[PDB]
């Protein structure tokens, strides 16, 4: 019933400008602060400060001061963020959160993630990992494919059509440089590979791409 | 400002069996105003942040009652009388005392299983990389337990390296393991101008590290 309501990702180009939206709604907008959030890529949360919704007055800790502005279109129950001048380091995930009396975080909008970045669309590179054909052998191979250089995320990575997926660890995507690099291992019985065909398929929807890299020893 | 110190940081428990998380913080949270704004939230992989806890002890509507948070002044717990899976993810708790809210860095729940030494492979750039004049090395270091790991490259016998790219999985919904990817980018004609590539894995299992190398042929 009370919900706030984030708008969708944003990709900027560094010295951009974006703004972002927080749609409140299951009660008086007016009673309750809006608090903002940040948290980079897999680190913690981080409190940009909070704008009154009824005297408009926004206050910034001293990390937020100078690029960031918060502002309300009350008539309409939202909350804005705004951030000038857009750098590498912006990119974040950013929370809006309301308050209570008994807390100023009590309840939380989804994020709306702003990644910063020069990069241009790039499809991925997809080489083969192998073992030779004469490698001593076990129970088990592994093998993997090499996903290199692309941007942005995501892909989407999967072994023999999906067919493979118990044995299977795709790695979380990494920037290399501006552009993004992973990997996927996959592990089958020796009595399976190369008996049987394994191959990577490597998707990466905003270049329109699917790659098919069949792992022959190497 | 206050600094909210979170202990451990990483905490591994059961399905079925209780836990327990220690936030203190630096000055106490009790207010003059008789209230002490002592907030615990979780956050589980791929979501947004969730009030469990606020005035240190009070349950949020809907949120399980096997949460129970705990403390005064400077020292405050979070416990969970019986795990369930729904509970993992990240624990963070904050205070609203004194400006500025400030986080602690939060403590992440992973479940305990058996030690596990790493699988070690590692994999020579492909022909086709090779065609494009590039030369990326991998290393995958796969199911181990705990999470800790240590990987090194050395090439000709030497600590040293390159460009290198390291990953980690989040633990694995199957076995509860964690598994690691490294990555060493040289040109070709770098790598032509060595012989030895080798991959040293250092794990809590083994007082001596799993090396996997080839020589350049």
């Amino acid at each position: 019933q009370i919900q706030l309501v984030q708008s969708g990702p944003e990709l900027k180009k560094p010295g951009e400008t974006v703004k972002i939206s927080c749609k409140a709604s299951g009660y008086t907008f007016t009673d309750y602060s809006i608090h903002w959030v940040k948290q980079a890529p897999g680190k913690g949360l981080k409190w940009m400060g909070w704008i009154n919704t009824e005297t408009g007055e926004p206050t910034y800790t001293d990390d937020f001061k100078g690029r960031f502005a918060f502002s309300l279109e009350s008539s309409a129950s939202t909350a804005f963020l705004q951030i000038n001048n857009l750098k590498n380091e912006d990119t974040a995930t950013y929370f809006c959160a309301r308050a209570t009396t008994a807390t100023e975080l009590a309840y939380w909008g989804q994020g709306t993630l702003v990644t910063v970045s020069a990069a241009k669309t790039t499809p991925p590179s997809v080489y083969p990992l192998a073992p030779g054909s004469a490698a001593q052998t076990n129970s088990m191979v592994t093998l993997g494919c090499l996903v290199k250089g692309y941007f942005p995320e995501p892909v989407t990575v999967t072994w023999n059509s999906g067919s493979l997926s118990s044995g299977v660890h795709t790695f979380p995507a990494v920037l290399q440089s501006d552009l993004y690099t992973l990997s996927s291992s996959v592990t089958v019985p020796s009595s399976t590979w190369p008996s049987e065909t394994v191959t990577c398929n490597v998707a990466h929807p905003a270049s329109s791409t699917k790659v098919d890299k069949k792992i022959v020893p190497r | 400002d206050v600094v909210m110190t979170q202990t451990p940081l990483t905490l591994s428990v059961t399905i079925g069996q209780p836990a327990s998380i220690s936030c203190k913080s630096s000055q106490s949270l009790l207010d003059s105003d008789g209230k002490t704004y002592l907030n615990w939230l979780l956050q589980r992989p791929g979501q947004s942040p969730k009030r469990l806890i606020y005035l240190v002890s009070k349950l949020d509507s809907g949120v399980p009652d096997r949460f129970t948070g705990s403390g005064s002044g400077t020292d405050f717990t979070l416990k969970i009388s019986r795990v369930e899976a729904e509970d993992l993810g990240v624990y963070y708790c904050w205070q609203g005392t004194h400006f500025p809210l400030t986080f602690g860095a939060g403590t992440k729940l992973e479940l305990k299983r058996a030690d596990a030494a790493p699988t070690v492979s590692i994999f020579p750039p492909s022909s086709e990389q090779l065609t494009s004049g590039g030369a990326s090395v991998v290393c995958f270091l796969n199911n181990f337990y705990p999470k800790d790991i240590n990987v090194k490259w050395k090439i000709d016998g030497s600590e040293r390296q390159n460009g290198v790219l390291n990953s980690w999985t989040d633990q694995d919904s199957k076995d509860s393991t964690y598994s690691m990817s490294s990555t060493l980018t040289l040109t070709k004609d770098e790598y032509e101008r060595h012989n030895s590539y080798t991959c040293e894995a250092t794990h809590k299992t083994s007082t001596s590290p799993i090396v996997k190398s080839f020589n350049r042929n």
